[PDB]
RNA sequence: AUUAGGGUUCGAUUCCGGAGAGGGAGCCUGAGAAAUAGCUACCACUUCUACGGAGGGCAGCAGGCGCGCAAAUUGCCCAAUGUCAAAACAAAACGAUGAGGCAGCGAAAAGAAAUAGAGUUGUUUGUCAUUUCAAUGGGGGAUAUUUAAACCCAUCCAAUAUCGAGUAACAAUUGGAGGACAAGUCUGGUGCCAGCACCCGCGGUAAUUCCAGCUCCAAAAGCGUAUAUUAA
């Protein structure tokens, strides 16, 4: 019971506006951007594992 | 009764495109069977290209400009078929409706004194009132006084202009025939033997000029000459000789490269 | 490498046939227009074909079904050359005659004709058609 | 209704949506050949799958089989004409060894870059899509145009393109109009 | 066929035994059909006899064949 | 073990036919008991009218009040319980409102910690519930 | 449709065959009908009426009302494909045809394909901050072409003489980022609540899972979800 709590967290969440950023390339240009960043930007060290979304230290 | 004919249901030998129309011209009853005929409209529009569409085909046909067996036929649904002679006097066109090696209809050009002759396979023999012997032919002709030696399965070479029988070729072994039905339609060969199965289909075993042996039902053979050397009618370009598919593809490829 | 030159049209016929039944000559007509801007008018092609085939009057030449080739510079259509203007006016379809200016006036709307037919089928004589 | 125009599919999705090895390999192919999506690779995959399937079927049959002779000659001729296999390789077993890059190299987008008419594969694709490349004097605007060996020597700039024998392009034409109007 | 019953006047029942193939299991099963056949008084066959029958016009509600030879 | 005779097709056909009924999925597809008991009657979606809003306690070891609505189907007047996905979407629903109901993704089986709930609300007032949740559309007045 | 093979499953629906024209029955005409935009009757629904009476059968086209999770225009035309017919076309002189064809609506499904390309300077490379050059369609138009007429395509932006990309704002989405399963020990919020979660599970004050920002992953003019079915 007590249906009055529906949507509690969504209402509580502070509204943060999306940052305005320049458009990314669409289509073939986007694919070439991903390919260049993944295989042309840096040389993969033998034995290392590529971190696609490595984050800064936290906790 | 059925008055229409769906284009998909039309015979494949008419070469009508499945995308151009829903219907095909339904052949009327007449000399030849619906499944074994070529309509006059198809001949005048799709084969001879004298008419761009059916309306121009109607223009040509209604004026009696097209003659079949020395008689103007004004119906585009007229069922022209095997061994028929089609003449357009205005354009000086004369050809016989025959089968090529691949079983398709072919317009074999004829000269004068050749367009006056037509071969008719005897399909039935009966007695009319007055004890008159009558022969029924493959094109629906009824002959009031055939030769006494005439038999069912024989062929009568018949003068269309003078409307009289001039010769008879018996249906016997060693005679040259052309196949009018089945997978072997259009092949020309000599009767090697005929197997008789009473109450069922007789089987004719034939051999072409190159020596290839083939067979069919006796109803599908059409005697056209005493032997392969002396035919009694002009035949299409390939002379009824089936040719190996691999060799045909190679020759066409070589001929195409020779052209270019 | 570009050069400014006056555009020229070359006419070229294929699959030529003489149709004595309909008193005309049939052929595929191909038009080469290298530097032409847009599409070649069929009237201009009619003049060129009449001159090319020695037709005394260009009005006996019937052209239709002109498809331009992708990439430009070419157009392919069909052509009819009649023995005389009388044969053309007698055998040509009405819509092509209208394209030439020789066509008849358009009939009333078929819906109105169907409306009149259905009304009349309820009546006896001297009322039908009125 | 009562329409008999045939149509069929030319590509199929992979069985496992997320394989690291396959995804990396396809990403390499897309960047190397300037492709727009994975569907362009999958179209080549289905084509090769069809060719290998009939090749396997023919090789099951004995040599003297007429179907193997006719069909085997046809497919080898097709491979030789389109450059999938070298002229030296004249055995049906070499059809089985065809790889995806073998087909992708014959694309007009790849051939134009290899011939030297474009700085890169991406420059090649936009050149093709912008009506600048003609094959045997016919303008071709499809990057996936598979080029025949006999047609390779006839690839050049289109006569109607500004890079060939045609009039000036948009930038120069608009600036020429602007110069006349401003003056 | 094989004569199955001769209890009717001038009519006999014959059996046609045959094997029917089932594709999925690559195996046969035994099936049979029964035909009512007119028997002329010139034959006198017995149960278990083998007969040859020819197709004729409908002679009754069920009869479509006539006995031609008793083996 | 099984028969192997060359003329044993009838035995093998009969054996398979009897034993297919032991397949629960096969029996469900080839019987009518499931169709009769199915409130949707074999359809992928069913339209209905909301009767009330109820809160279903989640199964252990979970602890939550899953927001659901009792819905009476228009086609056959059967009463079902349908889960309302996403937070705050219960406020998009009113009693006697008109909703579209779909399956919960397991072909009649209950999903997750919600006991005995096999349906979920997808549309309300001819507007997609997820569209209302994402504010790409507004609920008609 | 699915796919090693063997199979499993779908087939109301374009072609062929059968059956029906609200439900039943009966019948005339005719070569052919037990016909239904033919007749006769009954049953169930219905329309007009001056109350005496007279009518109706869209499972044809278009379109309404209901039913539902669920499916277009009361459009144009006989130019093509055919059918009928007393009938070639034409000449005071143009047969009918919702059969059919053509457009409108249409992200069922299928094919091709944009959303940018080359540099230059500074910050082996690469990113970033600059700065240039050219190209092109979307679109706007036409001496025109197409078409029965239009509309779509195609052709062109002078042939003496033809508009147009820089935040190219002409701005790509849909689902996800513990595991199956590609992608975060990120930052806030919430605190077994809200919710997520197909399954395992997450949330009870340090949440890799909820609500958001950032970043990233996957497919891409498409992408989720439900049900059914095939493989698994
Ligand atoms: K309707
Ligand atoms: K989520
Ligand atoms: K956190
Ligand atoms: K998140
Ligand atoms: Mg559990
Ligand atoms: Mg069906
Ligand atoms: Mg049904
Ligand atoms: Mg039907
Ligand atoms: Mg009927
Ligand atoms: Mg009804
Ligand atoms: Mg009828
Ligand atoms: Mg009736
Ligand atoms: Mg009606
Ligand atoms: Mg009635
Ligand atoms: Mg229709
Ligand atoms: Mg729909
Ligand atoms: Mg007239
Ligand atoms: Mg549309
Ligand atoms: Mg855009
Ligand atoms: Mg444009
Ligand atoms: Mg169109
Ligand atoms: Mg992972
Ligand atoms: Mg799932
Ligand atoms: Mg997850
Ligand atoms: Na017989
Ligand atoms: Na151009
Ligand atoms: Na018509």
């Amino acid at each position: 019971g007590s249906l009055a709590r529906a949507g509690k967290v969504k209402n509580q969440t502070p509204k943060v506006a999306k940052q305005e950023k320049p458009k990314q390339p669409r289509g073939r240009a986007l694919k070439r951007l991903k390919y260049t960043r993944r295989f042309l930007s840096k040389t993969v060290k033998p034995g290392e594992k590529v971190h696609m979304n490595k984050q800064p230290p936290g906790k | 009764a059925k008055k229409h004919l769906k284009r998909l249901y039309a015979p494949k030998d008419w070469m009508l495109s499945k995308l151009t129309g829903v219907f095909a011209p339904r052949p009327r009853p007449g000399p030849h069977k619906l499944r074994e005929c070529l309509p006059l409209l198809v001949i005048i529009r799709n084969r001879l290209k004298y008419a761009l569409n059916a309306r121009e085909g109607e223009m040509i046909l209604r004026q009696g400009l097209v003659h079949v067996d020395n008689h103007p036929r004004r119906d585009g649904k007229y069922p022209a078929g095997f061994m028929d002679v089609v003449e357009i006097p205005k354009t000086g066109d004369r050809f016989r409706l025959m089968y090529d090696v691949k079983g398709r209809f072919a317009l074999v050009n004829l000269s004068e004194a050749e367009a006056q002759i037509k071969l008719m396979k005897v399909v039935n023999l009966y007695t009319a009132t007055g004890r008159v012997p009558v022969a029924v032919t493959h094109d629906g002709h009824r002959i009031r006084y055939p030769d006494p030696h005439t038999s069912i399965g024989d062929t009568i070479v018949y003068n269309v202009k003078e409307k009289k029988c001039v010769d008879l070729i018996k249906n016997r072994q060693g005679k040259a025939v052309i196949v009018t039905g089945g997978a072997n339609r259009g092949r020309i060969g000599e009767i090697v033997k005929v197997e008789c199965h009473p109450g069922a289909f007789n089987i004719a075993h034939l051999k072409d000029a190159s020596g290839a042996e083939f067979a069919t039902r006796a109803a599908n053979i059409f005697v056209i000459g005493k032997d392969l050397n002396n035919l009694q009618v002009t035949v299409p370009k390939q002379q009824g000789l089936r040719m190996n598919v691999i060799q045909e593809r190679e020759e066409r490829l070589i001929a195409a490269e020779a052209r270019k | 490498v570009f050069q400014k030159k006056k555009a020229e049209v070359c006419i070229r016929t294929s699959q030529f046939k003489v149709n004595k039944l309909l008193n005309r000559k049939q052929f595929i007509v191909e038009v080469n227009h290298p530097h032409w801007c847009g599409t070649v008018p069929t009237q201009l092609i009619r003049k060129k074909l009449a001159t090319l085939y020695k037709v005394p009057d260009a009005s006996q030449v019937s052209l239709f079904g002109f498809k331009t080739k992708f990439g430009g510079g070419k157009t392919t259509g069909f052509g009819l050359i009649y023995d005389d203007l009388a044969s053309l006016k007698r055998f040509e379809p009405n819509y092509r005659k209208t394209r030439m200016g020789f066509g008849k006036a358009r009939l009333p709307a078929r819906k109105s004709v169907k409306e009149r037919r259905n009304r009349n089928k309820k009546l006896r004589g001297k009322a039908k058609g009125k | 209704m009562r329409n008999y125009n045939n149509f069929n599919r030319v590509w199929k999705a992979p069985r496992r949506p997320f394989e690291k090895e396959r995804l990396d390999r396809e990403m390499k192919l897309c960047g190397q050949y300037g492709l727009r999506c994975k569907r362009e690779i999958w179209r080549v995959n289905m084509t090769l799958s069809k060719m290998r399937r009939t090749a396997r079927l023919l090789l099951t049959l004995p040599e003297n089989h007429p179907r193997r002779l006719l069909e085997g000659s046809a497919i080898m001729r097709r491979c030789h004409e389109y450059g999938f296999l070298d002229e030296e390789k004249d055995k049906l077993d070499y059809v089985l060894s065809l790889t995806v890059p073998d087909i992708l190299e014959r694309r007009l987008q790849t051939i134009v870059f290899k011939a030297g008419l474009a700085k890169s594969v991406h420059h090649a694709r936009v050149l093709i899509q912008q009506r600048h490349i003609a094959v045997a004097k016919q303008i071709v605007t499809i990057p996936s145009f598979i080029v025949r060996v006999s047609s390779e020597r006839h690839i050049a700039f289109a006569d109607a393109s500004p890079f060939g024998n045609g009039r000036t392009g948009r930038v120069k034409r608009v600036r020429a109009k602007a110069a006349k109007r401003h003056a | 066929g094989v004569v199955h019953s001769t209890k009717m006047h001038r009519t006999i029942i014959i059996r046609r035994n045959y094997l029917h193939f089932i594709k999925k299991y690559q195996r046969y099963q035994k099936r049979h059909k029964s035909l009512a056949v007119h028997c002329s008084p010139a034959f006198d066959p017995k149960q278990g006899d083998e007969v040859v029958i020819g197709q004729c016009r409908p002679l009754s509600k069920t009869i479509r064949y006539n006995v031609l030879e008793v083996v | 073990t099984k028969t192997n005779g060359q003329n044993a097709a009838r035995k093998l056909v009969r054996l398979r036919c009897r034993n297919r009924w032991a397949d629960k999925g096969w029996k469900r597809a080839h019987t009518f008991s499931a169709r009769k008991a199915n409130p949707f009657g074999g359809s992928s979606h069913a339209k209905g009218i909301v009767l009330e809003k109820i809160g279903v306690g989640a199964k252990q070891p979970n602890s939550a009040i899953r927001k659901c609505v009792r819905v009476q189907l228009i086609k056959n007047d059967k009463k079902i319980i349908a889960f309302v996905p996403n937070d705050g979407c219960l406020h998009f629903i009113e009693e006697n409102d008109e909703v579209l109901v779909s399956g919960f993704g397991r072909s009649g089986h209950a999903v997750g910690d919600i006991p005995g709930v096999r349906f979920k609300i997808v549309k309300v007032s001819n507007v997609g519930l997820y569209a209302l949740y994402r504010q790409k559309k507004e609920k008609p007045r």
